[PDB]
């Protein structure tokens, strides 16, 4: 079979169900940031040669700014910056984690993952498209105030679209989500699907689809991120 | 029919009638014909005009710094340089072709096409 | 001798199938040529980014609220079917 | 088990094209951005020294 | 099955990630912002 | 059931109708915004010198979309022949 | 067994949907194209919107035509269905 | 479960899939001829009236095709072949 | 029901797709094969007749697959395969 | 309800796919092979023979799917798998 | 009698082959034309391909959503099917 | 009362016919395209052909290339029908 | 009526669309980004290997899709979900 879904480690507290796999698999992404923010913080050295963790973090800084600027100042918008650095990582490390061999066999003729990325799970994508929509929402209301949001966003770019307009407020944040979801969720059937050849062929095409999927996950990470800088900067004009 | 004029800046070259112009523009060859739409076009660093009129064999020009400009009435070909093929010399084209400088690998390189060497 | 309500919900799953296919590649190649036309704006003109985007979000905007439009009804003819019984 | 044989040589083959491929440019820019910041730090030395 | 349906993790998992943004806060941008300006 | 087949076959119509008029909407309005984009690359000052024609051009292709709209709305709701 | 009517109503309003879908699909795309068009004849020429709407009205109107013609003749398909 | 009523089903899906297909080829070549007559005006205004030969050529074949489909369409519906 | 009914119905659909899909093909060769044509026209008036002898070649061909459609589709209404 | 009756409907309908596909596909492609060799024929009139051969190997390949359908679709209509 | 879960499966399937339709259109679409974009950049000024990966990676990202989302639509349609009964 | 393979041989009929109609429609769409811009190369640059033929030659391959999958499909579906009873 | 059998048919028709799809959008997307490249070596001899790194990822976002749904097939066809 394929059993596509399955959570594994569901509990239920104060009336709610919560998936265990989803959890643990965000929580070791989130541990592996922590430690490497630990690790960068350790060997944070300016006047020295800085060390490879210090060199992909300010790469990545790097990056995240210039397109800031490309689009907004700091000073206008200081906080979107860690906002969408952290969301890079964090999206890129729980995708690329997957690559590792976690996949084993449950005795049933089904493949089971120890390791699912979060990203597969509504859950997460969910999470995090309202926390960037909340986020941009509140900057464009104390940017132009709460009366003028609403009037704006209705209005966009020209006032006589208006409909058009609202349905983009509702657009953004399903599209952020569900096209991440389905980014992720497709490689969670793929490996799946590979798992129906024996080992000796079973090698290779599983071999070249994590190969692509490496890709896959580097940008989808980049493309959420950036269009979190781009709604945040949209939502924050004039 | 479409007035060519090939002109210099140091003079003018030749001028008349005729009915096609193929050249090599840096887009890509072009033939100008008598209701052409007006353009100005770069010539390739190399370029070859060839002018074909009523019955009268084609005129095979090596220029050096052309441009094409293309109007409903006229036509003209203001080149730094350009030489016919009549006093083009092959040896001269041959030899200097490929050589050090680009211009002057250019500048024989427009030779030979005009002869046919290319 | 088949429940009438199997019929209307092959139907309905048959009808958002279509609806969904036909907004996705409108979706789709809208973006694709709206992006096409932002690169080769910006490989013409690199300062331009910014004044580019108030024409393209506007172009993916339209583009998106039809796909998006496309995407409410089809759940309404899924999850709150019309005519069901 | 047969499964999660055919994954293990799969992780294998894709780690030995990461580094045979991947990791050499990658170290390289490494190495490239390091020199890069080693030259700016010494040409301030030597700014200063001057 | 149902999986657009979100559970309750979807409150937990933004814990977790705000807890890394923390971090990104204060920890790791300001830094780096620091030593690029430096440099 | 005669009223399940028709119904059936009026979702499907429904469904038929708004893939053709979202495939044709979405790209005519990327076409539009295209020309739009190239326009103000090459022209950046005129800007509300291309808005007319621009939303000329997309009222009439979200005419025909809302026409659309409105007769799969007829399918569905107000089925005829139920 | 089942009433013929039912069967012929519900292919005529199969038919009615991909009439629909094809002119529709027709319509939006042609008018697209040559919406573009005046676009970028507006954009590389300021003053031509005084001729540039006779020519393109014109064109419009061999795409709408066509649309509307579907539209009225799949009338036909979903009330004077024909052998109901 | 009576005969007449799958063949009037099979000709109007039938006749639906042929209207729709030519109302999207006339659309889309109707379009594409305009934005060429279009962008050709735009160039130069002297030649709209020399464009609108060839331009009105090619309409010819196309809505030629469309107005064949509505034809052999008509034919599909009104007398379906095999209707007994 | 009679089976030759089921016949005639498929083919009554499968000549509509025949017929839908030589449509599409022919009005999308034609408009791009005409656009081809206007701006070869309003680029170089005096090579217009020199650019028939190409145009046509696409549309006789564009045409010709356009016309086997026809050629079969009746066949198919006319001539049902397994009737 | 001839088994063998809905085969050949399915296979009739089939076949239409089959055509329709192939049809649009040759005429779409036909189409902008005329269009590129038009243009070129028109900016470079001269040059007319010497873009023939290309502009065969292309269309001369475009058709080779095409016809490919027509062949199958005889095998899906006039000798019918599992029928 | 014909099992209703059996018809409203196969109802289901169809929508599911319809979404992928679509959306493996729109992607490969759009894909097509911004890569287009992006090789004629770069061709025309190879020192400003550094830039165009920028909003590139926007069009794609505007497109390959429109079909990952059908995706996961699919799936709502073939593993956990609305009213499968 | 029917026979369950004629089902199955009419779903794999038109699943196939979908197959290779799909495919044709790319086919020739890529070629088409790859022809135009090999035209218009030789067109503007005679001198480039002996160079243009080898990317045309990769352009084609990957756009036939998915066109032979959909023809060995064939053999999948029309003659080894999984699921056949 | 084995219930199999309707779900078979169903998956049957479902792979052909998936497919169908699926080479439309591969074919075509990797048709125009060949035209580009092939313009692009056109205008610039020498352009070929660094016109490869950008094409390439057209190729390999392109073929993703295609290759994302030539799996779906086995799942639709060798593990119909549902089946029972």
């Amino acid at each position: 079979a394929i059993h596509v879904g399955h959570h594994t480690l569901v509990f239920e507290l104060f009336g709610m169900t919560f998936n265990g796999d989803t959890i643990l698999a965000t929580a070791v992404t989130a541990v592996i940031v922590i430690a490497l923010a630990f690790y960068l913080r350790a060997k944070v050295t300016s006047t020295g040669v800085p060390s490879g963790v210090q060199l992909f973090w300010e790469a990545l800084t790097i990056q995240m700014r210039q397109q800031i600027e490309g689009s907004i100042g700091m000073k206008i918008a200081p906080f979107v910056l860690p906002l969408s650095v952290t969301i890079f990582v964090f999206i890129l490390i729980s995708n690329w984690l997957a690559v590792l061999p976690l996949q084993y066999g449950g005795a049933d003729g089904a493949a089971a993952e120890l390791y699912k990325a979060p990203a597969s799970d509504i859950n997460f994508v969910l999470a995090l498209a309202l926390f960037v929509f909340v986020c941009y929402h509140a900057a464009g209301i104390w940017r132009r105030g709460i009366v003028g949001h609403p009037i704006k966003v209705v209005k966009g770019h020209v006032a006589f679209l208006a409909p058009i307009n609202i349905v983009e407020e509702l657009a953004k944040p399903i599209s952020l989500a569900l096209r991440l979801f389905g980014n992720i969720f497709a490689g969670g059937i793929l490996v799946a699907l590979i798992a129906m050849f024996p080992w000796y062929i079973q090698w290779f095409p599983n071999a070249v689809w994590k190969t692509f999927d490496l890709f896959v996950g580097l940008i989808q990470a980049f493309i959420f991120s950036l269009l979190t800088i781009l709604y945040f900067s949209q939502s924050m004009e004039l | 029919d479409l007035n060519v004029e090939i002109v210099a800046v140091e003079r003018e070259l030749w001028s008349g009638p005729a009915t096609f112009v193929f050249t090599r523009t840096t887009a890509g060859e072009i033939g100008i014909l008598p209701r052409h739409i007006p353009l100005v076009a770069q010539l390739v660093d190399d370029a070859m005009v060839r002018v074909e009129r009523e019955g009268e064999d084609d005129l095979r020009i090596a220029v050096d710094g052309g441009f094409l400009s293309v109007t409903e009435e006229t036509v003209r070909i203001l080149v730094e340089n350009a030489q016919f093929e009549s006093e083009i010399d092959a040896d001269a084209a041959k030899e200097d072709a490929a050589s050090d400088d680009e211009r002057t690998a250019a500048w024989g390189r427009a030779r030979l096409r005009a002869l046919g060497q290319i | 001798d088949l429940d009438p309500n199997a019929i209307i919900t092959a139907g309905a799953l048959i009808g958002g199938g279509l609806i969904m296919g036909g907004g996705a590649i409108g979706a789709g190649i809208g973006d694709g040529i709206a992006g096409n036309a932002l690169i080769s704006g910006i490989a013409r003109q690199p300062e331009a980014q910014g004044r580019l985007f108030t024409p393209f979000f506007i172009t993916v905007g339209l583009v998106e609220a039809a796909y998006f439009i496309n995407l409410a009804f089809m759940a309404l003819f899924v999850f709150a079917t019309p005519g069901l019984q | 088990m047969s499964i999660f044989i055919g994954q293990l040589i799969g992780f294998a083959v894709i780690a030995f094209i990461i580094v045979k491929w991947v990791v050499p440019p990658v170290r390289t820019l490494m190495r490239n951005q390091q020199e890069a910041v080693r030259a700016a730090l010494a040409e301030s030395a030597e700014a200063a020294k001057k | 099955s149902n999986f657009l349906i979100p559970n309750g993790t979807f409150f937990a998992v933004l814990i977790i990630f705000l807890i890394v943004l923390g971090v990104i806060s204060k920890w790791v941008v300001p830094p780096i912002s620091k030593v690029l300006a430096e440099r």
